[PDB]
């Protein structure tokens, strides 16, 4: 009956910069809360009643809205703020989409690494070829699975982790999931990487044998 | 102090049903409305419904009805929900969650999560094959065929820890997970000392440890 | 003996996704591939993909690649179709069918199809307005069931005594999101001062029974 | 990959006539398998690999064909014949378009009604106007609303009944819905219908306030 909104999906806040996002409602509502939580850990009460901090919750976030236009501020992005907040309220049916407020940092290109199967693997029916990006910033990246020259889709799965907390970087590995019989078919294996801090697209290959 | 103990994991057989529990400490269990939230894995939280414990009514998320139905013992002082007609969608975190009175203070107690995992498989051993490397180089153990969640990776006995991913555990169209996990090295290491991921998966007390050669 | 079946209808928001089942029995599951379909409202008939239970083998239609995700639970002889990142253009039914052995003996089996609306409306009951017959032989009078969602509603008049002679038009989706529609009936025009007309409109997914009497 | 085209869309046959519906393929292909569709019903294995008749056909179905050319014949037409029959073989992303089989009966002009908006509706400030055709055959129809002798468009949806099983007639109501403001703007509001059992356009029409 009441749809929660929120806005925007992901926020890349640096270090003391402002933080301001938005929760709107299909209908007028007296009130709104905030929920936190972290990956891995239960969500939490982080700011209720539109304005209230719950306990322990930093005097750097701020609670406000009216109507249908809600919002949370953060006056000085800290690391240890990054997380998901949700919005919600007994008016609302459910919660709202999230907002996943993650630490900005500078560009790092992803390095990228391939691995054939192994061949005890090969031994059985199956042959998984991995590519790895390692620590790169920001998320966004593409991964093309190219064997001999074909362009290959619905046969690899993606694996992310989440930020880590060093470098506040992102890590990626891609497997390509093929059988023993069309593995030993082809001979040439790649995977093409791209992201904004490479120009040109990273590949690489290797050959059976 | 106030707490609302889930269990931390069940597997559910799909078509089967499952009674989920939450177990109160601390407050009068009859003052408390009671919330029930599902987290599908990689997504948001979704509100079920709500039950209040002196009379059992009930209030639900629409799309639930007839697939979760709320419950409460107060001589115990315990919340259920029963998810009934499993599959393999309902896999997800079942969170309890304690509604303030008066209700605009929102939940303020939430108990840890029911992680619930809905499939087929039986408890197997996972495989590991290793990842051989070809400055810095990366090398690793790809963790497949295995059930249920979680294993432990770890390298040359926990000596080896920096420079190490362990990623997520992706589901595979055959209901066993798997999972890769990777470090870089230098280089100039390669061929000279050796490296040895150990894998522990408790669920069938099977520990495999395997050798990353180039 | 074979039977598929599928649940009658799904309503599902804009941009999310909707896992559509389709329950089977009668025979072994892994030994017929099956077949999803997909109707689009007043067109036809387009073939979605195909998977084989056995292994999971899919093959699809290359305009639905990333949309669909074909995947079976062999324990439950139950195949699945997975529609993401859903849009107006995404509200059909949806039929999965169970492909013969050999292929060219057709698809054999047919579940009863899912409706799928792509839709953001809340719950909500209709209005029943009268259709006043006029001034100036065979009478028309009717009610408007108008703004309601979802689908659908039931229509009888005086509590199911007068059938001869009526039309329920098939509700129409308006731009707002909400559905219309009219029910109509003639009478005689020497009627119209003793027998009276009433319409009994049920939406259940809004606990709605409206009783409406229609008089010139 | 392959496409099918059927000819032709609609066919209207009368009781006891001799049917055929034809199924085209863009290139040719060795087999191909006809489905029957009822209004509310999941298509039905109705003829399959060009001439065998699924269970519960009545042997006045057939099929037969060759390379690119199919078809589909029903010795003499029974009313629980009608429905849409597609064509469709594994080389075809999409079935064939379809051919609606209809009943053919003789023509019956539609009775055509006009309804104002009620006044309970008016107090909520919309008002919808109803124009109702009914029991006409064949399909085929023409509505045109007039305001004050202007053609509307754009601001009308119309429903259409399946064929009737009592009488082979169709049923048409169409709704000019405007808002309760540019409503009380207006005075004549009329619908013009034009049917080829009707010698000239009939109109009904009414005065806003009566």
């Amino acid at each position: 009956e009441i749809v929660l909104t929120q806005s925007p999906a992901i926020m890349s806040a640096s270090p003391g910069e402002r933080v301001t996002m938005t929760c709107s409602a299909s209908s007028g509502v007296n009130y709104m809360h905030w929920y936190q939580q972290k990956p891995g850990t239960s969500p939490r009460r982080w700011i209720y009643d539109t304005s209230k901090l719950a306990s322990g919750v930093p005097a750097r976030f701020s609670g406000s809205g009216s109507g249908t236009d809600y919002s949370l501020t953060i006056s000085s992005m800290e690391p240890e703020d990054a997380a998901t907040y949700y919005c919600h309220q007994r008016g609302s049916y459910t919660f709202g989409g999230g907002t996943k407020l993650e630490i900005k940092r500078t560009v790092a290109a992803p390095s990228v690494f391939i691995f054939p199967p192994s061949d005890e693997q090969l031994k059985s029916g199956t042959a998984s070829v991995v590519c790895l990006l390692n620590n790169f910033y920001p998320r966004e990246a593409k991964v093309q699975w190219k064997v001999d020259n074909a362009l290959q889709s619905g046969n690899s799965q993606e694996s992310v982790t989440e930020q880590d907390s060093k470098d506040s970087t992102y890590s990626l590995s891609s497997t390509l999931t093929l059988s023993k019989a069309d593995y030993e078919k082809h001979k040439v294996y790649a995977c093409e990487v791209t992201h904004q801090g490479l120009s040109s697209p990273v590949t690489k290959s290797f050959n059976r044998g | 102090q106030v707490q609302l103990v889930q269990p931390g994991a069940e597997v559910v057989k799909p078509g089967a049903s499952v009674k989920l529990s939450c177990k109160t400490s601390g407050y009068t269990f009859t003052s408390n409305w009671m919330h029930w939230v599902k987290q599908a894995p990689g997504q948001g939280l979704e509100w079920i419904g709500e039950i209040d414990p002196s009379d059992s009514y009930t209030n639900y998320n629409q799309n639930f009805q007839g697939k979760a139905k709320l419950t409460v013992d107060k001589s115990t002082s315990t919340a259920y929900m029963e998810v009934s007609s499993l599959r393999s969608d309902d896999t997800a975190v079942y969170y309890c969650a304690r509604g303030s009175n008066p209700y605009y203070y929102a939940m303020d107690y939430w108990g840890q999560g029911t992680s619930v995992t809905v499939s087929s498989a039986s408890t197997k051993g996972p495989s590991v094959f290793p990842l051989a490397p070809s400055g810095t180089a990366a090398l690793g153990c790809l963790v497949k065929d295995y059930f249920p969640e979680p294993v432990t990776v770890s390298w040359n006995s926990g000596a080896l820890t920096s420079g190490v991913h362990t990623f997520p555990a992706v589901l595979q169209s055959s209901g066993l997970y798997s999972l890769s996990s990777v470090v870089t090295v230098p280089s100039s290491s390669l061929g000279t000392q050796t490296y040895i991921c150990n894998v522990n998966h408790k669920p069938s007390n099977t520990k495999v440890d395997k050798k990353v050669e180039p």
